[PDB]
């Protein structure tokens, strides 16, 4: 069939597509995350992400876990500074039980003191696992330096708050951010009336348009971590655009022109301009990619470089010089067209999977309150002009820079020097 | 109800946990369910229970009873542990039912 | 396209495996790709 | 007797004052510290300070400890970013033994692998104890933000390097930075010829300036800890004049004019301009002071504020406004005279004690070679004009500023806002 | 030069590690509270 998009009177978007697939996936997308947090309640989002299996009014933790395993389904919470998504996946027959569990988790959380106290340890383990890849620490520090407020808040609980997150804070977060107007219920493999019935049964009680955080302000600062790792991971970013704007599409096209993540395994990223520009100057192992992060109120664009400690400055400066090259107008139409093709293929491949389609539909519903078919997004992508890409490069070059680097910072440059 | 309450009060006074300052839940046998219920108690209640038990043990060490004015009254005896113990027993019963089938 | 997953350079894809409770987090293009070819 | 200053051909400076007192204090001042650490060997100075009792070529750890305890003496290492001081204190009769031990420690370290491995744990204990006071971490982050180079290096080992400091690194640091040209042997209660004899005996080797650190470069950055402490500690500083310059004396007079430290216990700090300027605005508990730190290459001047988390911005803005008022020319001659009196009395009281006099003599010998009598320092203080103080305040207000803040930091202003 | 350097000394005998920072306030905080 086709996706059915409905906005209920309370403000809750329910979207259902019947793919007639053996597995049904239903996800509730809530406009709550690290961004919607203040200094006092930092880290609440992380514990909320880890608190899916805790006891709820409808069902006990034992019931939730045991039943979800018994049907073989999976409950997962995927968190983004601006959004938090609860997704339940199971066979088409058993979807209703997992839907009951999911709505109990989201709408009727009973954060009993002992259970919440038990989960406090899991925050440290999860942060340790996530930070094993240095780029997570690099990105968290990058967001901290770029923004004074809102988006600066990390996706992981601050260390000083690891054991001090209180059940009352979780209740306050749920009540003031888990609201109907901030929620979208997207289901693949389920009928629209069933989804409407479930949403009416559970989510109706909470009032919409809850507490709204302050608009992100651009700090434009540098955070440097000396950890002694042989490879220096550094990111130089500037405020680019908010998601859904034409400038955002221009910035995505620029990201692909400079070079997004690699395509050929063990490849040289030959088409990528940044990789070739850095390779011409640096003959040691290196890694350079274009960083584009688009958020509702703001966006960051820049270069992410992994390099040996001695040669980190050379890599950073070479990538910045290539971006300057693009800004000065040395951009070929063929390269722009190739970037557009790569962007369109990337969007299609992202929506290829059930998880990708569910996430995309939920993100569109939350950000824009409507669903755009892939064809329209491709038309938007090809609407971008080369002059717009050059102007986005100019905006990056001229704009104030925020940098985060981790490793043997050593010869790594400072933002002022850049 | 009044007759049952009168007999219950007679039993309460006949038992001496009131004389030692203890409340009824202070005297429960610490089985695993009771241990979990105590673990779940709020800090204030846990500390109050600990001090009441310690005072009762000290009084029994010297074979003494608390002054009659300080005896716990039948009306004012508060079953602090009963809700936590009920929740614990409910969880255990649910687990056993799941194990049965 | 209105999500950090739209940027596929790797949105920090830092999720942890789990069953009946698996928490995942994402940030944005993270690089770390194709440097693994050389130590 | 009077202080005797001799510069030996090897470059070592020997000074002695025979106070004819029951106790003798001998101190070797070396121009080594965190400033001279590179990124690779960060934290070596901390372990070197801790490793003053390890086995040396002349004596074992057992012998050094047991003997110094047996004579009732003390061996102390005091480290600043630009200096390290080894001092031995005992009765005058037993000074020779402790002098031999001190010279053995300074010039003949063994840095045996097992003992160095044993002492690495003490790095974490010392760092934790020092960081119990927030001022320590606040100042370390302030120095890190202000300078991109040597002076940014922390006096306490970085955590990633706690167990990574190697005996070879300690040997390298001692060999290249513990050199005769960089050393001064200052003795109180010891005749000059005896000190010269011992210096010939042990400090003949390792002559020369040694490795030279790079000039410190101002970074003008901000570091915000967000430790959740009830009281926010914030320091706002700008570059200042190096030690032993006229602008440095003007900055000291300015520090005393704005307000440095309480003179009356449990008092309102009436003379302190900053304290009352902040007090009128803020009725909650607060503290404010002027931070003047002068180093050979450069110095930092600014405001240190301890305030409630909610009121941090008000305190910081009020102190900055008072400094701006002084810069604008609203400085009375009487205030300058009072500040000069306070500074001169502070210098005299600091040199009153034996430890203070030894520290002052060593600092002067290392920084400027010769020893200047207290009268000359007081005359330098008197020379400063009111215009000089106003110009120093103007330099602080105009110059680029670096900020380090610790606490809740929800309402703490960023450097740009200030 | 430092009014309130708050040099973070470590109690010791025969081995006393002392590290000195510059004037860092805290002198009058105890007057009000902590």
């Amino acid at each position: 069939q086709d996706l059915e998009f409905t906005r209920l009177p309370n403000g809750l978007v329910i979207a259902s597509l019947e793919n007639y697939a053996p597995a049904s996936r239903i996800g509730l997308f809530i406009k709550a995350g690290s961004r919607y947090e203040d200094s006092n309640n930092l880290g609440t989002s992380h514990l909320l992400r880890l608190a899916s299996s805790l006891t709820t009014k409808g069902a006990s933790s034992f019931k939730i876990t045991r039943g979800i395993e018994a049907v073989g389904g999976k409950l997962s919470v995927t968190s983004t500074r601006e959004s938090m998504a609860y997704t339940v996946e199971c066979l088409r027959d058993d979807i209703e039980i997992l839907m009951e569990f999911l709505l109990n988790v989201t709408a009727a959380p009973e954060f009993r003191r002992w259970e919440v106290a038990a989960l406090q340890s899991q925050l440290r383990i999860d942060k340790a696992v996530a930070f094993q890849n240095p780029q997570a620490q690099v990105l968290e520090n990058l967001h901290a330096a770029a923004y004074r407020n809102a988006l600066a808040n990390s996706l992981y609980c601050p260390d000083y708050r690891i054991g001090k997150v209180t059940p009352d804070q979780l209740h306050y977060y749920v009540q003031n951010h888990f609201t109907s107007a901030r929620m979208a219920l997207i289901g693949l493999g389920v009928s629209h009336p069933v989804l409407k019935q479930v949403a009416e049964r559970f989510l109706n009680m909470r009032g919409g348009l809850g507490l709204s955080g302050a608009k992100a302000k651009y700090r434009g600062g540098e955070i440097r971590d000396q950890n002694g790792d042989s490879l220096v991971h550094a990111a130089l970013v500037a405020e680019s655009a908010a998601t859904g704007s034409a400038e955002a599409n221009a910035f995505s096209v620029l990201q692909h022109v400079l070079g997004a993540g690699p395509h050929v395994k063990r490849g040289s990223n030959a088409t990528s301009s940044l990789y070739q520009a850095v390779a011409k100057g640096v003959h040691q192992p290196f890694d350079v990619s274009a960083f584009n992060a688009s958020y509702s109120d703001s966006g960051l664009f820049g270069i992410y470089t992994i390099s040996q400690a001695a040669s980190a400055g050379d890599v950073i400066k070479s990538a910045y010089d290539q971006v300057k090259t693009i800004a000065q107008g040395n951009l070929s139409n063929t390269d722009v067209q190739a970037a557009k093709n790569k962007l369109k293929a990337g969007y299609l491949m992202s929506v290829e999977s059930s998880e990708g389609f569910l996430d995309e539909v939920g993100s569109q519903a939350l950000v824009a309150g409507s669903y755009v078919q892939p064809s329209t997004v491709l038309q938007q992508i090809d609407s971008v002009a080369d002059a717009d890409v050059i102007n986005a490069a100019k905006k990056f070059v001229s704009g104030r820079k925020s940098m985060a680097a981790s490793g043997n910072l050593g010869h790594t440059p400072f933002v002022d020097e850049l | 109800s009044k007759w049952l309450e009168g007999i219950r009060k007679w039993y309460y006074n006949a038992a001496g946990f009131n004389k030692l300052g203890l409340m009824r839940d202070d005297t429960i046998y610490e089985d695993d369910d009771v241990k979990e219920a105590i673990r779940r108690l709020p800090e204030n209640l846990y500390n109050d229970r600990v001090f009441r038990i310690k005072r009762a043990l000290d009084l029994t060490m010297r074979q003494q009873i608390l002054p009659k004015e300080q005896w716990t009254k039948y009306e004012e005896d508060k079953f602090y542990l009963e809700p936590y113990l009920k929740e614990v027993i409910r969880e255990r019963k649910e687990r056993e039912e799941w194990a049965k089938k | 396209r209105h999500v950090v997953c739209r940027f596929p350079l790797g949105p920090f894809c830092a999720g942890v495996v789990g069953h009946a409770a698996l928490p995942a987090t994402s940030e944005s293009p993270v690089l770390d790709a194709k440097r693994s070819f050389l130590c």
